RNA sequence: CAUUGGUGAGCAGCGAAGGAUUUGGUGGAUUACUAGCUAAUAGCAAUCUAUUUCAAAGAAUUCAAACUUGGGGGAAUGCCUUGUUGA
């Protein structure tokens, strides 16, 4: 629940198009679904290359 | 050599020019002030930034500086000047035709000497007076007195004692009576500086064969003799901290400490300024710390801190070296090329003849930056080349940047004087970039440009070989050749589509960049030398070898503007930024500005440095311009955006007014038969039919609170049948008398709406009803006047509002229908815009829509 | 009910809490009573600091009146009113050894035996021809521009 | 009404609304020039009604 | 094509600071959270500086000639204007913070209360040229204790008096040698003295404070010096006067208070004249007019402007604009009106040529959030987060009807087909496009097929589909009418949003989230070319921010899309610092804009300041609202969650900079941007640039006029536009006869038809020659109006803005042609009397 | 065979009296430069004291103020408000 908050502050997390970087957002309940990392991110590129995913046409 | 469109403004990036500086003590803090040619600047100390410059340039070169708590003594060619925040708050004139050369001031005496060996002393005319103004006596040293004076010193405690040394001794002068009171026994070396000392009756002598005497002026006998192996000696001061230190100032760039308690050396710094234009010209501590302020030719200004011992207990003998603080300069050499670096007019890059290259700031002038020369490291791995003792790169001479991309890669390409290879430049790092463009067909590089979009950089080399690199990799795109001699310049517009070129051939080469096709030809019959495009308006001019300018439409294929009438060679030149002049820059120094609608010069400049470059800012404000002779960067500022224009050839003369501004104003009408409106707010018909219901919406909700004790005639409280008819009701009568109501109709015009409608509804008409029909007789006359037709429409809607139901009343009556059926018959031919307006919107309607 | 207090002061002998009001009335509390215990009108305009000495005798009061006095708490008197110093006092202090402490704002002022009883021992900022009666400052110290 | 407020200025003012509703207006026959603010400029010239 | 520039600041009439007037009535300045704005109410034009401070505007003061403008900002950035050229004159840095500026009414020497000094330098002249130092103080005047907080020079110009947040109050003499008349210190005051004035005359001084006192200070006896006469009280118990101003001549004070009500009162008898109430807001400034009649009243938390004449009981204008809140934005067909969003649910007609709203919708309880025009601009309709979608009239300013969902979802965009028939809106939550009949309220169906939300929505305009922007990273086209009822996906990269079409009708403009603009054919689904967008974006590094700009992945996007009606040009914007104007058949941008220049917002700067953060903590996000003297400010009721919330005291941070919605103007080249800063026009109509068209050596002005003389008129009109200069157009199309127009208009090239429509529509907007110009509009329509049918998308700027010219000034003139006419046959052929 | 894994031995090529990393300290910018201090129309800056005191001015919410309380339930002792003895 900490490390959360590591990845919100250094800019990693958008709720639709825009990311936030203020921790302290209430996300609302139809808003729980779209909160994911935000794009061309090493936040992003770790996840997929676990994976084997990498797609980097999209530079993610 | 006056002008009508450019005024200068200062000259950006100049700092010292090897004048021995003065610094004056100010509460706490210190002030550097030197000077800079025709004009001076003071530095603070802690920061050095640029505090005052002189608000008006003196008439030749500053001689001698000194200043005092607050008033700078500036000495130039004839006249010393006290001056304060800037300004020149009075002038002392020296009544001799001889040059000032040294100048002291001390208490109420001001101490100038002039260069043929006369001492003049002047005197406050008040003990309470801020400078001395009155002129006291007029000292002169003879040929067996000693030589030319060096210096003029007033040591401490001394009273109306004035320290003068020449070339071979030292005498003293009691100021209050003009007599000689001690005469030094004589030198056998010339003397070259004086400096008094923290101990007292002590000045130091610095000779041109290195000996430092340091002559006990109580005792007449020198004391100390330091010994400095076969070098010019041209600055000394004293630490006045406390610790014994003597700082003597070579000219050959070399500082050295001495500790005067131990009889023995500290530190000799190496080239802290450049032997050919001074070496250490002044070098002196601030009073009590251990900051020492260097400056000299070189047009740079070095602060020097001793740091504390590392020692904890011995302290005086393990002294700290020197070590480099604050640091303002510029370049040594006169600069050859200048560009803007962004559109706000903040940057300016100048690449110089000292090797170098400068981010001066328009704006703060504590904000210029040299650039840094240093080599990124090669991405493939191997070692670079160059020399392992590293030189600085060579004189550029061709520049480009785009500001479009910046920060994400390299956007100045500059090129350089016999380099085959044309250098990238970072602005925002402010760094040489990792790319290097070769021509790729054994040639220097005459020409570099950049695309709009900054992707693309175009290289120029000398045989005719159109290279067109990129950015990010720095890899070959295309490789265009169609001249045979130098190409001598190149751009691209803004649709990255026309790419212009011009060679030392007259060849002008059209070739389109999506394709690969060369668009066309145009072949001139000079050789083309520089040229400047302008993105906007799609128009790019060549300075050609005939004497001239010929401005070519990039689009249309042919030449649209000549302009001739330079004497020699046109160095350089730049657009307006809306494209309306080209100001051009001769070898026979003159600068003219040419208006590229009438074809001729509207303005000739004769300056005295013959100007190697001129460059407008992308805003309309600067013209940035470098000289043949001085570091600094001469600014003008654009009037255009002040005053207006004229548009006048003027160069015949120096060496019907609307055409002339450019500005045309517009008729009150084009002929009688027309039907014209009137001059003013075209939402002026709306308020004067709605005045009711405006004020009934700007009322606001509730009704106000009222303290109802008021006086009654508060609004005539301004602090500050026959005679009581209004002026209106006059000129009303009047009218029907003269048959004329013009006279009416213009009071009419310009009455308020809210006076209008006090006017109408108040005609005073109601049982003769005469006053009707002379206003109605008036608005007969008014539009036949055909003149403000919508104002004079609504004057009737206005009287059939208030008076309709009192000319319905009386009706039928032969007078007032005679007045009314008169009106119809003007009116009956006011049905044209009616017909005109439903054709023109129909048509209007239907084409649009189809 | 007095407004916003301005000033802080507690009595080392009584325990008691002063208050520098904007009315320029300090008011002396504790809290047995939710009344003030006593009100001494001390300074027009606001009070901007006040400070008691270790013995609990004596207070020194100041406000932007440009003025500062010295109080005797123990009969509610002041023993000597000082009027038209130049810039207001923003703090006092009283020493353990009952040297008073003055700062004016870009100065502070340090007053040696200003607290007792005799009209002599006012503090002040000179003395014409050397008159030893009147109380010159132990020792100012200029800040710099702070 | 100010817990509501309240909820949806936390909320990120994105917000799930009130169901449904049906009410009740009346209108003034007022001038349609003086249905705005005060200006010294219009746009319509004829009744609200 | 391309010089843009910018020419006002539509919205937000007055943000904070000091409110003035010209030294007549005419114009009236007011300070707009970067730049000074200039409005006439006599001759109704706005005008808004092109220049940019650093940050908001504290103090403005013109001088009386009318010449010289000082513009001082919160950190003393002092700036001039030479205000009739309209340019910036000099960069003055004072080092503290400056509260009032009052020129002299002589005009050679102004003085400056910054800090708890009073500053006096003498004004440079105007006609001198650009020097580098044109300011030189007179003296400094350090007698006071605290901070100057209000200035009042006399109506002499030799006595200043200033008031200071200390007590006191002093009066300064700028003479040195009548320092002995002046120089005695007014004080007294309980609370905050905040404005002192000489009376009529010089003999009285009328000192206002916080708490509510008014007193008169007279020189007389119990020699004899400045003794109290009276002393006056408001008695606001909780109301605390906030700024005052007193026109002597009339002797009236215009007093402020916090709770938002404000008095008129009469000097020498204390006698509260009218006393009015705007709101909860405190009345933040308070001025007056030169000759005593007019006073400019202004609150700094709504944003509200009122100017109100004291005399008649009624208002001028009392204009309202909302900081942070503009969501969209919507034009009319005749480019005069600019209506807006709002996040407090009022949709405001704005006009263009006078910078105030007409007229105000508050029937929204949520923010609206995305505004449209259909069918001719006579309806309109708008979108909120309240669950409905709501039409609206501009003739009787009304709703027809007020359609909603369901359920009542929320909803992000709006679309109308171009005949007024159907409605259709997206949301965040269900991702259905809902449409709406405009005659019956009940919804036809659910245009579904999407996953996750519809953003954006368009309708064709010529083959009346419908094109859904999603975040399925998919464009769907729906064709709805006439037995289709088919669905086309054109799937693209990434999450694309802000679609936006052609007035053709053919082409389909998106905005990817990686950054990369699309353009699309809709019948023909291939991809037609796409341009890169992410190198010329300027992301702004907040304050809050814990990353470089470079990475910065917030604002690398654009949000916002829409045509040129040429259909040549793109203007995107976006959440940035920027505003990009791209050309579509040739891929690369044109010019670029910065929005704002502005640390009060967030994303100004790629660069911050290293001299900022401390060992722990940004010092700029220190919360620093505890060292401020008063109550109100001082209470925080900052939400945690509150990103983009319903007011500004719950942010707990700086506003960020974005715009949001952009359209082109459809009449004179311009295009509006909805901002942070509020409503941001960039238009190009000033016309001084030097564009040519196949030019040629011999081709001159002086040609142009010698051409005038020997009457060749079409050799002079079309060589005219070679130079396309606009008074050299202006020169021979007002010298020309009647009966010469019909037939230079016929064979005028088809080159220069695009150019002498624009002229003639811009220039006959304001131009008294009605009965010309619509001689010409009709010769030029009957000799050419095959050719401007033939191609309607290269004229429909201009073909535009003749139909304005004729409905808006030239309509009305003919209904007061025909008004008159009517109501004279009626008075003088019907009945009599009695 | 691939290694799109690490560790080491070399070569081709790059290659001007060395070159790679990694890091401490300081200085200059990171908004557009009118100088220090004070009691300031002037003085100081090597100080304001044996010149800085008198005079003049200066008192309304007539005896005014938590616009700053997590919610539920109370409130014995407190505190507040209104009625009940004596100067």
């Amino acid at each position: 629940i900490q490390d959360a908050v590591k990845f919100i502050e250094q800019g990693h997390v958008r709720v639709g198009p825009n990311l936030i970087n203020d921790p302290a957002y209430l996300v609302t309940r139809n808003m729980e679904d779209y909160v994911t990392w935000v794009d061309n991110s090493k936040i992003k590129k770790t996840l997929l290359r676990y994976r084997n995913q990498i797609d980097d046409f999209d530079f993610s | 050599k006056n002008s009508k469109i450019f005024s200068p403004f200062r000259i950006i990036g100049n700092v010292s020019n090897g004048v021995p500086f003065a610094t004056g003590t100010l509460g706490s803090t210190f002030y550097i002030v030197t000077c800079v040619g025709k004009t001076f600047q003071i530095y603070d100390a802690n920061t050095l930034h640029l505090l005052f410059v002189s608000e008006k340039e003196t008439p030749s070169s500053i001689v001698a500086l000194s200043a005092h708590f607050h008033y700078v003594y500036a000495a130039y060619e004839n006249k010393v000047g006290i001056y304060k925040r800037g300004i020149e708050e009075h002038l002392l004139e020296l009544e001799t035709d001889a040059n000032v050369e040294h100048l002291c001031i001390f208490g109420d005496y001001l101490c100038a000497s002039t260069d043929d060996n006369s001492i003049f002393i002047y005197k406050k005319s008040d003990p309470q007076d801020k400078y001395p103004s009155e002129f006291y006596t007029k000292l002169t040293v003879t040929e067996i007195q000693g030589g030319e004076i060096v210096s003029l010193q007033h040591l401490a405690t001394y009273l109306n004692k004035l320290t003068v040394v020449t070339k071979s001794n030292v005498l003293l002068f009691n100021v209050r009576t003009g007599k000689l009171v001690f005469t030094s026994n004589e030198f056998p070396d010339q003397i070259t500086t004086a400096e008094p000392a923290p101990v007292l009756d002590i000045i130091a002598l610095g000779t041109v064969t290195g000996e430092v005497i340091m002559f006990n002026m109580r005792k007449g006998k020198r004391i100390r003799t330091i010994k400095i192996p076969q070098s010019r000696i041209s600055s000394l001061s004293f630490r006045t901290d406390g610790s014994s230190h003597l700082s003597v100032g070579t000219s050959s760039g070399d500082l050295i400490f001495y500790d005067l308690d131990r009889r023995s050396r500290i530190h000799v710094l190496k080239n802290i300024h450049r032997e050919s234009y001074g070496g250490v010209t002044q070098a002196t501590f601030l009073n009590g710390q251990p900051i020492i302020v260097t400056s000299g030719g070189d047009n740079s200004l070095k602060e020097y801190v001793f740091d504390p011992s590392l020692s904890q207990g011995s302290g005086d003998v393990v002294v700290q070296p020197p070590r480099y603080l604050r640091s303002r300069g510029g370049h040594s050499q006169p600069p050859s090329y200048i560009a803007f670096a962004d559109s706000q007019s903040h940057f300016m890059l100048s690449a110089s003849k000292d090797r170098s290259l400068w981010s001066f700031s328009l704006r703060k002038d504590a904000q210029s930056q040299e650039m840094s020369q240093r080599l990124h490291k090669k991405q493939d791995g191997g070692r670079v080349g160059g020399s392992t003792i590293k030189s600085k790169f060579p004189e550029i001479v061709a520049l480009a940047i785009e500001n479009a991309r910046i920060g994400e890669w390299e956007n100045i390409i500059t090129a350089h004087k016999d380099e085959k290879f044309a250098r990238t430049w970072d602005m925002r790092n402010k760094r040489v970039g990792r790319w290097t463009f070769d021509t790729t067909d054994d040639g220097f590089v005459k020409s570099v440009a950049m695309s709009q979009c900054g992707n693309f950089g175009f290289i120029g080399s000398s045989n005719g070989s159109i290279t067109i690199y990129n950015m990010q990799s720095g890899i070959l795109r295309k490789k265009y050749k169609l001249h045979k001699r130098a190409v001598t310049g190149i751009s691209l517009d803004g649709m990255n589509r026309k790419m212009v070129s011009c060679g030392l051939d007259g060849i002008v080469g059209f070739y389109d960049f999506n394709k690969s096709t060369l668009l066309g030809k145009l072949k001139l019959d000079a050789p083309i030398t520089a040229m400047v495009y302008h993105r906007s308006s799609d128009l790019f001019a060549l300075a050609l070898d005939d004497l001239s300018i010929v401005v070519i439409d990039a689009v249309t294929q042919r030449v649209v503007r000549q302009l001739w009438g330079h004497s020699n060679r046109i160095t350089a030149f730049d657009f307006s930024p809306e494209g309306r002049w080209i100001v051009s820059a001769s070898l026979d120094s003159t600068i003219r500005t040419w208006d590229l609608p009438t074809g001729g010069c509207i303005d000739g400049i004769i300056v005295d440095n013959v100007a190697t470059n001129v460059k407008f800012s992308p805003n309309g404000d600067l013209l940035a311009t470098t000289h043949v002779t001085g570091n600094g960067i001469c600014i003008w500022t654009n009037r255009a955006q002040f005053k207006t224009v004229s548009t006048r050839t003027i160069d015949e003369s120096e060496f019907l007014n609307d055409i002339d501004f450019n500005t045309y104003t517009s008729l009150e009408q084009i002929d009688k038969e027309l039907l014209t409106l009137s001059i003013g707010p075209r939402s002026k018909m709306n308020t004067l039919l709605h005045l009711d219901v405006i004020r009934k919406r700007s009322k606001p909700k509730e009704a106000p609170k009222k303290s109802e004790k008021l006086p009654f005639f508060l609004q005539l409280s301004g602090e500050k049948r026959l005679g009581f008819e209004s002026h209106f009701t006059k000129q009303l009568r009047e009218g029907s008398q003269s048959k004329d109501y013009s006279s009416l109709l213009a009071t009419l015009i310009n009455f308020s709406p809210a006076a209008v409608d006090l006017e109408i509804r108040s005609l005073n008409s109601f049982e003769p009803f005469d006053e009707i029909v002379w206003f109605i007789d008036a608005l007969t006359q008014g539009l036949k006047s055909n003149k403000n037709f919508e104002l004079y429409e609504t004057f009737m809607s206005l009287l059939f509002k208030a008076h309709g139901d009192v000319i319905h009343a009386n009706n039928k009556n032969q007078d007032i229908a005679s007045a009314l059926q008169n009106w119809e018959d003007v009116h009956k031919k006011e049905d044209r815009l009616d017909d005109l307006v439903k054709f023109c919107m129909g048509v209007a309607a239907f084409v649009t829509t189809a | 009910k007095a407004g916003p207090t301005m000033a802080m002061a507690q009595n080392p002998w009584n325990a008691v809490m002063h208050l520098g009001h904007s009315n320029g009335t300090v008011s002396l509390w504790s809290p047995s009573m939710p009344e003030p215990l006593v009100k001494l009108l001390s300074a027009r305009g606001p009070v901007n600091s006040i400070a008691i000495d270790r013995s609990g005798y004596y207070m020194a009061t100041t406000g932007a009146d440009r003025s500062m006095k010295i109080w005797d708490i123990r009969n509610f008197k002041q023993l000597h009113s000082v009027e038209s110093l130049p810039t207001p006092g923003t703090n006092v202090s009283i020493s353990d050894t009952g040297l008073l402490a003055l700062s004016r704002g870009p100065h502070v002022t340090l007053w040696k035996d200003a607290l007792k009883l005799s009209g002599d021992s006012k503090p002040c900022f000179g003395s014409m021809g050397g008159n030893p009666h009147r109380n010159t400052p132990y020792m100012s110290h200029l800040f710099a521009g702070n | 009404a100010n817990l509501v407020y309240k909820l949806d200025v936390l909320s990120s003012v994105h917000f799930v609304p009130k169901p449904a509703s049906t009410s009740l207006e009346i209108r003034v026959e007022t001038p349609t020039i003086s249905m705005e603010d005060a200006q010294p400029l219009y746009m319509s010239n004829a009744s609200s009604l | 094509k391309s010089d843009f520039k910018f020419s006002n600041l539509l919205g937000t009439v007055y943000r904070q600071g000091n409110i003035t007037f010209s030294d007549d009535g005419k114009q009236l300045l007011s300070p707009v959270g970067n730049r000074v704005s200039v409005f006439d109410l006599i001759n109704n034009k706005s005008f808004t500086f092109e220049y940019e401070h650093r940050k908001n505007i504290a103090a403005i003061d013109l001088n009386k000639q009318g010449t010289l403008l000082i513009s001082i900002d919160e950190d003393g950035r002092a700036i001039l204007v030479n205000f009739k050229a309209r340019n910036v004159l000099h960069h003055f840095n004072f080092k503290e913070k400056c509260s009032a500026v009052k020129f002299s009414p002589d005009g050679r020497l102004f003085a400056l209360a910054s800090g708890r000094f009073l500053q006096i330098w003498k004004t440079p002249d105007v006609n001198k040229d650009r020097q580098f130092a044109p300011f030189v103080r007179h003296r400094v005047h350090a007698g006071h204790f605290q901070d100057i907080t209000s200035l009042t020079w006399s109506q002499d110009s030799r006595f200043i008096l200033t008031t200071s947040k200390d007590l006191s109050a002093k009066i300064w003499s700028v003479d040195s040698e009548e320092k002995n008349l002046a120089a005695t210190t007014f004080n007294g005051h309980r609370d905050y003295v905040m404005g002192a004035f000489f009376s009529h005359d010089q003999e009285k001084i009328y000192t206002v404070s916080k708490d509510g006192a008014v007193f008169v200070w007279e020189f007389t006896k119990r020699k004899y010096s400045w003794r109290i006469t009276k002393k006056h009280f408001f008695y606001a118990n909780q109301a605390k006067v906030k700024c005052v101003t007193f026109h002597p001549a009339t002797r009236l004070l215009a007093v402020g208070f916090t709770s938002g009500e404000f008095r008129l009162y009469d000097l020498p008898d204390f006698t509260l004249i009218q006393q009015l109430s705007m709101g909860q807001n405190p009345v933040n400034t308070v001025s007056v007019n030169q000759t005593g009649e007019w006073l400019a009243f202004g609150s700094s938390k709504l944003g509200q402007l009122l100017v109100y004449e004291w005399q008649s009981e009624s208002y001028i204008l009392k204009q309202q604009g909302h900081f942070d809140s503009t969501n969209s934005l919507a034009y009319s067909p005749d480019g005069s009106r600019v209506v807006t969003a709002s996040e407090d649910g009022k949709i405001k007609v704005w006009d263009i040529t006078s910078g105030f709203c007409l007229a105000t919708f508050e029937e929204h309880t949520s923010s609206v959030t995305a505004v449209q025009f259909a069918k001719r601009g006579q309806v309109m309709f708008s979108s909120s987060l309240d669950g409905t979608v709501r039409a609206w009239d501009l003739i009787r300013y009304r709703n027809f009807r007020t359609f909603t969902g369901t359920e009542r979802i929320q909803f992000n965009c709006l679309a109308v087909d171009p005949s007024g028939e159907v409605v259709c809106a997206g949301s965040l939550d269900n991702f259905d496009i809902h449409v709406w009949s405009v005659q019956t309220g009940q919804l036809l169906d659910a245009l579904s097929g999407h996953e996750g939300p519809v953003s954006c929505l368009s309708f064709s305009q010529e083959n009346s589909v419908l094109a859904s922007a999603s975040w399925d990273k998919t464009i769907r086209i729906w064709s709805i009418f006439g037995r289709s009822q088919q669905v086309e996906p054109i799937e693209v990269y990434s999450d694309v949003l802000a679609l936006s079409m052609r007035p053709d009708g053919k082409e389909v403009a998106v905005s990817t989230l990686k950054g990369q603009i699309s353009i699309f054919n809709i019948e023909d689904a291939k991809q037609v070319g796409n341009i890169d967008c992410r190198k010329d974006i300027i992301s702004g590094r907040f304050n809050q921010d814990r990353f470089t700009a470079k990475n910065s992945e917030r604002s690398k996007f654009f949000t916002t899309i829409h045509y040129s009606f040429d259909g040549m040009a793109i203007v995107a914007g976006g959440n940035n610092n920027s505003i990009c104007l791209y050309d579509v058949p040739n891929e690369v941008l044109l010019k670029r804009f910065i929005v704002s220049r502005n640390m009060a917002l967030n994303g100004t700067l790629e660069f911050l300041n290293s001299k900022k953060m401390t060992e722990a903590g940004s010092l700029d996000l220190i919360d620093d609202a505890g060292e401020n003297s008063d109550l109100e400010d001082r209470i925080d009721n900052s939400l945690p969650g509150s990103q983009r919330g319903g007011d500004l005291s719950t942010r707990k941070m700086r506003p960020e900079v974005r715009v949001t919605s952009v359209q082109f103007s459809p009449t004179a080249n311009a295009f509006a941007a909805a901002s942070t800063e509020g409503l941001l026009i960039y238009s190009t109509n000033d016309t001084i640039l030097f564009d040519p068209f196949d030019l040629d050596v011999d081709v001159t002005p002086h040609s142009t006029v010698e051409a005038l003389r020997e009457k060749q008129f079409l050799n002079a009109l079309v060589m005219a536009f070679r130079l396309n200069e606009e008074y050299l157009i202006n020169k021979v199309y007002e010298a020309i006869p009647i009966k010469e127009i019909p037939l230079v208009a016929s064979n005028i090239p088809a080159i220069y038809l695009p150019r002498i429509l624009k002229f003639i529509g811009d220039f006959a907007i304001e131009s008294q020659h009605i009965e010309f110009n619509l001689i010409w509009i009709k010769a030029l329509l009957s000799a050419s109006g095959g050719y401007i049918n033939e191609h309607k998308y290269l004229f429909s700027t201009a073909m535009r803005s003749i139909q304005r010219f004729i409905v808006r000034v030239a309509k009305e003139v003919v209904n007061t042609t025909t008004d008159n006419k009517y109501t004279y046959r009626f008075l003088v052929s019907t009945d009599g009397s009695m």
